[PDB]
RNA sequence: CUUGACUGCGAGACUGACACGUCGAGCAGGGAGGAAACUCGGGCUUAGUGAACCGGUGGUACCGUGUGGAAGGGCCAUCG
RNA sequence: GUAGGGGAGCGUUCAGUCCGCGGAGAAGCCAUACCGGAAGGAGUGGUGGAGCCGACUGAAGUGCGGAUGCCGGCAUGAGU
RNA sequence: AACCGAACCUGGAGAUAGCUAGUUCUCCCCGAAAUGUAUUGAGGUACAGCCUCGGAUGUUGACCAUGUCCUGUAGAGCAC
RNA sequence: UGUUAUGGCGUGCCUAUUGAAGCAUGAGCCGGCGACUUAGACCUGACGUGCGAGCUUAAGUUGAAAAACGGAGGCGGAGC
RNA sequence: GAAACGAUGACUGAAUCCGCGCGGACCACCGCGCAAGGCUAAAUACUCCCAGUGACCGAUAGCGCAUAGUACCGUGAGGG
RNA sequence: UCAGGGAACUGAAACAUCUCAGUACCUGAAGGAGAAGAAAGAGAAUUCGAUUCCGUUAGUAGCGGCGAGCGAACCCGGAU
């Protein structure tokens, strides 16, 4: 049979080099992919939220695991 | 001379006539031409499904009188009982209410119907006397 | 026809399924919405002369416990 | 409509409209705490343009 | 959050002397009599609360 | 070991035509675990669902048609 | 440049003013090579025989190629 | 009473008609849409999206370059 | 200006359409009739006018070649 | 619907002035009223008809009719 | 004008309550007019004081598959 194509929507929200705002979602995933630097929190859906304003960190490993960070802008 | 006399300049235009124009053919191509049920509302979109009651009552209703108003201008011609209709609370209907908007220091003596706490606490710390009915 | 006053003059008639509920029901709600009619019966009496014709029976109970402009 | 004024159409002092929260009301309910207390404030402007013309005159 | 037949159930919830519904959902199967859980009423809040009714 | 499967709230964002939906630092009443930093407003996340309306049920005391009460209604839960 | 929106206007009946024209002849009808950016508007010539332009303002039953549209008149099929 | 799966006439009555057909005087300025979601919805309608006029704002627009991150297609490869 | 001979160019109009010279609708021809209106102390907006933190009257009364009176009431003025 | 009150169709069927009906379930206070008997211009409605006027028509308009409900259609109602 | 009887198409984008609407039509009685009337009342001031009519209160109180929709009265201003 067939049926449902789903909506879904994920991505990453707020990308590297980017000013955010306390309490903006910066990333939008299903397991842990990006996880949480400093700066940043995790919801239970594992959405990466901003805790303060700052500017966005991205840091790279060789994936696996790698980092959303928020350092201070000011 | 009323041969003379003028348009309003700009005050119409005038109306609108459908026939001619030369390629009008009016209003939508199909469906929504002809009928009188257009109607914007009605129970079908997003109106009900929405989640209230709540009841109705309205009950007493008083007078705003502003105390900036009162104060300011004017004499302080010892508002009372008559002489107010004269300024400007006009409603009959209902009784009369004093609310602090402005300041300024005046010796006033008025007569309404209630107040509001920072009105009376207003009024007497300019001096002054503000009447209720017993 | 009746004695004093008339006759027949009826109404509609009404019936309701949900008949009844918890009183507190969740609603009562309608079928019937019919128009109805109403009679009596006849017996025969006479006054000022030998007559027969009709008897209200609240007219009866009338012009039998009493004579009011009639009699049996 | 002249139903619809107990129910919140409400219109504000901007001219605006009050229409908050639906998620549960009555039926169906037993999740969370704040979803319960979910029921809000709130409004669009989008259909509140065609919203008073139903409380129109009655503000 | 449909009801039916079914096993476990939706049972409603009170307080010593307080008056507060939880309304939460258990379960009949491996164990439900005792309700028993501690829960915060109108004023006081701190208080256990015995679900079973 | 316990009843954070909490109450009163939401800075700010994801998402949707709308209605919904989603995540969330943090303030307070307060709790539970830990020596402590601290964590907790259900569950690795993603499905386990349904607007309004009419009504059943517990709580609160605003409305209540001359006035004092009650019937009925309203609001906070909540069941269908 | 199609639905659609915006702007300027043309023409027609009625009405109030203004200016007037007409038996040495009104409107209407007929022709016409002129005028104007368009709707349109004049010039003269022929018909007519009792009335009518121009200007301003206001009000409309106000503008037709269509609707197997309506009333009428007259064609084609045919000297069949 | 010359068309009877319910006669004829007058009437309610301009029944309703998400259907079809038609909708006339000029020029000027712009200028679309047949997508998305919901719909006893599918040739219909509500909201959005795209058109126009007016106001406010006042380069935020547009392309192109530099910087910065995100993505797993083409190719490829055989490490599950 | 009228008529013409020759050359070049040249797929009625409308409607309905993804698309019409269409072998898709309509229509014999010419008159004349013929379709976005009217109403309400309604709702909202644009332009214009009078007063302006005020602004207005309705029924009705009285004069009526002519219009005045009539503040019952309505709208601003405070919100949640 | 908490449904008061008027109104009757069927069964019932009290008081009478330290009395009776009402005041929107019902109670008490507190008010307002006194049913079972009748008549009663005026201000209101309409236009067969007569008068006067009209930004009403003027011969496909205006009433159907510049007189005709006649001719003409139908058994008739009716149409015209 | 009052009275006895009383539709449906239609709206609710389907349809039973509902709306159309006590509308159309039938019938009965009467006049130039009718109807209605001299509070067992409105009403919440211990005000008003027969009826009808206009304004207004007011789309307000309220009615309702609380859907489509329907929609008062007192006060107050009058004609009388
Ligand atoms: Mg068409
Ligand atoms: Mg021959
Ligand atoms: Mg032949
Ligand atoms: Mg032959
Ligand atoms: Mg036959
Ligand atoms: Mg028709
Ligand atoms: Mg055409
Ligand atoms: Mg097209
Ligand atoms: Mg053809
Ligand atoms: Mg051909």
């Amino acid at each position: 049979n067939g049926r449902d194509s789903n909506p879904k929507y994920l991505g990453v929200k707020k990308f590297g080099g980017e000013v955010v705002k306390a309490g903006n979602i910066l990333v939008r995933q299903r397991g842990t992919k990006f996880k949480a630097g400093q700066g940043v929190g995790m919801g239970r859906d594992h959405t990466l939220f901003a805790l303060s304003d700052g500017k966005v960190v991205f840091i790279n490993k060789g994936k696996g695991a790698r980092f959303i960070s928020i350092e201070a802008a000011q | 001379g009323s041969r003379k006399d003028r348009k309003r300049v700009g005050r119409g235009p005038g109306g609108t006539d459908k026939t001619a124009g030369r390629g009008h053919k009016g209003q939508k191509s199909r469906s929504g031409a002809g009928k009188g049920a257009f109607f914007e509302g009605g129970r079908s979109r997003l109106i009900a499904r929405l989640p209230k009651r709540g009841f109705n009552n309205v009950g007493t209703t008083y007078e705003v009188v502003k105390l900036s108003q009162l104060q300011d201008l004017e004499d302080t011609t010892f508002d009372r009982d008559t002489l107010e209709a004269y300024r400007l609370v006009r409603r009959k209907n209902r009784p009369v209410k004093l609310l602090a908007s402005g300041e300024i220091s005046r010796a006033v003596t008025v007569h309404v119907d209630a107040a509001s706490a920072a009105a009376i606490k207003a009024v007497e710390a300019a001096g002054g006397r503000v009447v209720l009915p017993e | 026809t009746g004695k004093k006053n008339l006759v027949v003059n009826s109404v509609i008639r009404r019936g309701k399924a949900r008949a009844d509920g918890g009183v507190g029901r969740k609603t009562t709600g309608i079928t019937k919405r019919v128009q109805r009619a109403n009679l009596h019966k006849k017996a025969i009496r006479e006054n000022g002369q030998v007559k027969t014709v009709w008897l209200s029976a609240n007219a009866l109970r009338t012009l039998s416990k009493g004579p009011y402009k009639g009699i049996e | 409509t002249h139903k619809m004024a107990k129910r919140r159409i409400k219109i504000t002092g901007t001219g605006k409209v009050m229409a908050f929260k639906s998620g549960k009301r009555h039926q169906n309910t037993g999740k969370s705490g704040d979803e319960i207390r979910g029921k809000g404030k709130g409004f669009v402007l989008a259909k509140a343009e065609w919203a008073r013309m139903k409380l129109m005159l009655p503000r | 959050a449909k009801d039916g037949p079914r096993i476990i159930v939706k049972m409603e919830s009170s307080a010593g002397t307080g008056f507060y519904y939880t309304t939460t959902k258990n379960r009949r199967n491996t164990q439900a009599k005792l309700e028993l859980k501690k829960y915060d009423p109108v004023a006081k809040k701190h208080v256990v609360f015995r679900e079973k009714k």
